[PDB]
């Protein structure tokens, strides 16, 4: 079973700029009768099954821009993405083809780098029908930020929290390459209906100081 | 090539999964199955050949089984003493050769390995000057996925909808998100769209303020 290492795990560069990634094979996957090596590379997209980009090692698939390319032999390869496109943010997987098992790297997320920006900052406080039910879940709302790094601190009564809440982040977006965070504050209705002051405060970079949006129970 | 078959099932249970490979004949090429476990990396299942021998990889030897035969373009895997472990997308790779292991695929098919029954969401509106935001929260669901469009697909410019977040209570919720203009939100009607397919579950939502 041959190992197929990837270096590095994670990558950012800006556009038109050229990414790099490699990759090392525990066994040569050079067949001597063809002298071609039996290596892949593959392009996933969020939520779309991999795409094939090289094979043969240095041979692009056809539909495949010029931008990409394999190099490398025996053990040792590298694709490199010279003019990083909008449309190139993905995961890059190495494969080998040359015995059975096919084997894959841990792949490397290519990440498009921009000039900072700010959140935008909402607050939406529990639906009239959630509390119905017997649940109030307090929502943030971050939108369109960088880079992805972002610190949300709920404070209730100007009480902090710990442990009651959870996020989500948006992948890069392929456009204006930011990102997104939702935080949700999550309370029974008993718990809920205790306290007036519900604030979501946040800090990025992109802000001089943190900035906090609130509601108080009810209004 | 239509990957077909998966859902969620019981461990221990067992399911197969179909290939619908129209584009190309079957039995004029090469077929496989690789996997993806949510969140991570790919891992190659089986390999049957035109000629018909068979391999598999470690951890599938006996508890799958692949199998073809040329009837409207399909293939299949035969999976069997289901572990958890084998939660994961299900991908049909077809190859361009013998020893010719480019893979080329289609779309893929949830499998899911849960003793849980499953349960549709409960949708919640998220309620909106310059630019005001507004969503919705679709709550306490299983298993994945779960799509949100806006105003049955018209809308697009500005939605995010986050990927799922796994609860204490080990039930699915995210939330779909909007930005629009604050001038027009007593004039313009804002439906979010979800579906909850694993439990036929179809919720459409006006999001007023």
């Amino acid at each position: 079973d041959i190992v197929m290492t990837q270096s590095p795990d994670s990558l950012a560069v800006s556009l038109g700029e050229r990414a790099t990634i490699n990759c090392k094979s525990s066994q040569s996957v050079l067949y001597s009768s063809n002298n071609k090596n039996y290596l892949a590379w593959y392009q996933q997209k969020p939520g779309q099954p991999p795409k094939l980009l090289i094979y043969w090692a240095s041979t692009r698939e056809s539909g495949v821009p010029d931008r990409f390319s394999g190099s490398g032999s025996g053990t040792d390869f590298t694709l490199t993405i010279s003019s990083l496109q909008a449309e190139d943010v993905a995961v890059y997987y190495c494969q080998q083809y040359y015995s059975t098992p096919l084997t894959f790297g841990q792949g490397t997320k290519v990440e498009i780098k921009r000039t900072v920006a700010a959140p935008s900052v909402f607050i939406f406080p529990p639906s009239d029908e959630q509390l119905k039910s017997g649940t109030a879940s307090v929502v943030c709302l971050l939108n369109n930020f960088y880079p992805r790094e972002a610190k949300v601190q709920w404070k209730v009564d100007n009480a902090l929290q710990s442990g009651n809440s959870q996020e989500s982040v948006t992948e890069q977006d392929s456009k204006d390459s930011t990102y997104s965070l939702s935080s949700t504050l999550t309370l029974s209705k008993a718990d809920y209906e205790k306290h007036k002051v519900y604030a979501c405060e946040v800090t990025h970079q992109g802000l001089s100081s943190p900035v906090t949006k609130s509601f108080n129970r009810g209004e | 090539l239509v990957e077909t078959g998966g859902g969620l099932i019981q461990p221990g249970g067992s399911l197969r999964l179909s290939c619908a490979a129209s584009g190309f004949t079957v039995s004029s090429n090469y077929m496989s199955w690789v996997r993806q476990a949510p969140g991570k990396g790919l891992e190659w299942v089986s390999v049957i050949y035109s000629g018909g021998s068979t391999y598999y990889a470690d951890s599938v030897k006996g508890r799958f089984t692949i199998s073809r035969d040329n009837s409207k373009n399909t293939l299949y895997l035969q999976m069997n003493s289901l572990r958890a472990e084998d939660t994961a997308v299900y991908y049909c790779a077809r190859y361009d050769g013998i020893y010719g292991e480019l893979d080329f695929w289609g779309q893929g098919t949830l499998v899911t390995v849960s003793s849980a029954s499953t349960k549709g969401p409960s949708v919640f509106p998220l309620a909106p000057g310059g630019t005001a935001a507004l969503g919705c929260l679709v709550k306490d669901y299983f298993p994945e996925p779960v799509t949100v469009s806006w105003n049955s697909g018209a809308l697009t410019s500005g939605v995010h909808t986050f990927p799922a977040v796994l609860q204490s209570s080990g039930l699915y919720s995210l939330s779909s998100v909007v930005t629009v203009p604050s001038s027009s939100l007593g004039t313009q009607t804002y439906i979010c769209n979800v579906n909850h397919k694993p439990s036929n579950t179809k919720v459409d939502k006006k999001v007023e303020p």
